[PDB]
């Protein structure tokens, strides 16, 4: 299996840093899967969260007006505001 | 003593609260709770061992829950828990001008703070 | 000498008195940093010494020649409710100068309403 | 006489006391403040950094906010403080703003004046200045959360028309000592800084799309950092 | 101040006591704070001030003995005219050393050249 | 100053004035932000100034009335010595703790193997 570091930050500061195993987030196009490796893509997001998959287990962040911008071995989200689920 | 001298040199800062570090807002909330118990009213005297155990309940950490306007309220209401159920401390600190055993005074202590409201 | 006036009036006269020195501390802060950094928390203070300082004045009898007005007597009883009533800020809203050189307070609010409040 | 000079020294070190107090607190407050300017900076670049990539790296002059317009009106963006007892820290920025305002506009429809803190919004209510937008207290924190308004506002006013140009004035912090007074255009994006990495990069939506959503929160990004 | 002066020296005269006495209120408050908290108003006293009390100044002939500059002799006339002009504001662009210790108010000008405005 | 001292130990003596006074005003600072930002850069200075006022104290003879300690007597060219030493930097390895209330600088490298 292959894992992804991904980024959520904010104006404030960071608000996670991982390397989850997938991410399905809501864009502009519609829903979006990323997987390892993938092509560079920049698309922005609209109200909605971000679900982190590590080992099976499913991680949620709520995103204010974001933008993805991914890279193979990285993927960033810029995020206006983004708080976790638990927080 | 050393309390109300860090007050004392503190006092400026009291107007700017909010900003202040944990330390510094612990020395004014002393400090404001020590001025509060030696306040004393005209022509009201005090035995030496009620003073010594007001003092003591300041000085050892029991008094700062109590808001700064309950100060006053409070040493008067565990004067008369003293004289009703403090015989033995009282009677020691006469006896041997000393202070009595420090898990039975915080026991009392903590007894009547159980029925402080 | 706290016994006569002790209940009603030895309260609303220590408040006056303690109200007032404030003020005077205040005055050289005041100046400067005062007015601004001042003006929210003790510009409360300073509102209601401003006036209890101009209610404290009074027109006499005597003295109609300096002042153009016939005099007043106020009983002791008028005294202590109005200064009550200004330190429970009843009366923040009125112009200070109408508590300038009047007897009753009842005579502050007349004159405000003649200066057009 | 000997009264007099022991009530001013009286005064005097009463006064001492809490500029001192003030002092104090003040250098607290400025660590704390350079800290949060640190902890803003990854965003700031990956914006930027997705930002040239998308308009200059892959494309050109196509939307509204990267075109040059003849300037019918340009709006002044000046930052300054709610409270005094800072020396030169306002009447520098407002000075800098009057003169080059003066020595480029001839008539008052010219231009507009979009204003942070009360010393500057005095300082142009004094005079009849035009000023179309103000705000106060920003709680320095402001959580940012309440400047976003204030920012998505001067955006969309450039965005409509009523706007050419818009520039912004402030206070560039050096050190404790030296703090240098700052112009810097907002509007349009004409100068943009070059990187060359990019990553594989996605079209849910066009080209257009993409930066119509992006470009506003560049310029946002760019006011919060000011 | 009644008669010579009386109309037009009398004028430039007590425009200059004036300016001087309301600096003079000011240095005070300009000890502690400097200039950064005046007025814009007041902050135009002290520069027009600070211009008044340097061209008050002079170079005189019995000082060339302690400095090689040769002294100066200015007539009334001149004296309030050059006044006048500084209290109109005519040279307010002009930095304050060049006021120090010349004659005529054309020297002013020179000197502020000669140090390269 | 001038005679007698003026060659070695007034050196000596100024270097001991000048770190102390610089610790006087780091004194304010310190306290809030000069807990992180002297960490470093002038915890060479604070360092050094603190084992300086702590070897400037001394047990007395008569003091051993108060604490068993039986007191010492200590050389002028040994207390030069010393501080000389301390403002080289030969014992900054040492807990400040090893440096108070001792004679001569050697019973300072015996309080610290004994404490450790």
């Amino acid at each position: 299996m292959k894992t992804i570091h991904v980024s959520v930050v904010t104006p404030d500061g960071p608000v996670y840093e991982d390397d989850v195993e997938m991410v399905s987030v809501k864009a502009k196009s519609g829903e979006l899967g990323i997987l390892p490796g993938h092509i560079p893509l920049v698309a922005p997001l609209e109200i909605s969260a971000a679900r982190l998959k590590k080992g099976g287990k499913t991680q949620y962040i709520a995103v204010s007006g974001g933008f993805l911008e991914v890279r193979p071995d990285k993927v960033t989200i810029l995020a206006q505001a983004a708080e976790r689920a638990e927080d | 003593r050393l309390d109300l001298a860090a007050y004392r040199e503190l006092e400026a800062f009291a107007q700017f609260g909010s900003d202040l570090d944990k330390a510094t807002q612990a020395k004014l909330a002393r400090g404001a709770r020590t001025v509060e118990v030696l306040k004393q009213d005209l022509h009201q005297p005090i035995p030496v061992e009620k003073q010594v155990l007001i003092i003591y309940a300041l000085t050892r950490g029991f008094l700062d829950d109590i808001p700064v306007e309950d100060v006053r309220r409070f040493e008067k209401e565990f004067y008369l828990f003293l004289d009703q159920n403090g015989q033995h401390l009282l009677e020691h600190i006469r006896t041997t001008k000393d202070l009595p055993n420090e898990d039975d005074l915080n026991k009392a202590i903590e007894a009547f703070k159980k029925t402080f409201v | 000498a706290p016994e006569i006036v002790g209940e009603e009036h030895y309260q609303v006269a220590r408040k006056v008195q303690q109200t007032l020195q404030r003020y005077k501390e205040l005055q050289d802060i005041i100046a400067i940093l005062g007015m601004d950094e001042l003006s929210d928390e003790d510009k409360l203070v300073v509102h209601r010494a401003r006036r209890i300082q101009f209610f404290l004045s009074q027109n006499f009898h005597v003295a109609e020649q300096f002042t153009g007005q016939p005099g007043s007597y106020v009983p002791v009883k008028e005294t202590v409710r109005g200064f009550k009533e200004i330190l429970e800020g009843k009366y923040d809203h009125l112009p200070e100068d109408a508590f300038r050189l009047v007897g009753r307070i009842e005579e502050v609010v007349e004159k405000a309403k003649a200066m057009g409040v | 006489s000997l009264r007099d000079i022991k009530t001013r020294i009286n005064a005097t070190k009463k006064t001492s006391q809490i500029t001192k107090a003030m002092e104090m607190v003040s250098t607290s407050k400025l660590n704390r403040a350079e800290q949060n300017a640190k902890s803003f900076v990854p965003y700031m670049e990956k914006i930027q950094e997705v930002v040239a990539n998308v308009a200059l790296g892959a494309g050109g002059a196509s939307h509204p906010m990267l075109v040059s317009r003849p300037v019918k009106k340009t709006g002044y963006l000046v930052i300054t403080s709610d409270r005094g007892l800072a020396g030169a820290y306002n009447s520098n920025v407002l000075r800098l703003v009057y003169q080059t305002i003066q020595k480029r506009h001839a008539c008052p429809d010219e231009y507009a004046i979009i204003v942070i803190g009360r010393v500057g919004l005095s300082f142009f209510r004094k005079r009849n200045m035009p000023v179309i937008l103000d705000i106060t207290r920003l709680p320095d924190q402001p959580s940012f959360a309440d400047i976003k308004e204030i920012a998505r506002k001067t955006v969309g006013l450039f965005a409509d028309g009523t706007f050419d140009e818009l520039y912004m004035y402030y206070n560039h912090y050096v050190s404790a000592i030296q703090q240098e007074v700052t112009e810097r255009k907002l509007l349009p994006l004409t100068d943009l800084a070059e990187n060359k990495q990019r990553t594989v990069y996605e079209f849910e939506p066009s080209q257009e799309e993409c930066l119509d959503v992006l470009l506003p929160q560049y310029a946002e990004s760019l006011i919060y950092g000011a």
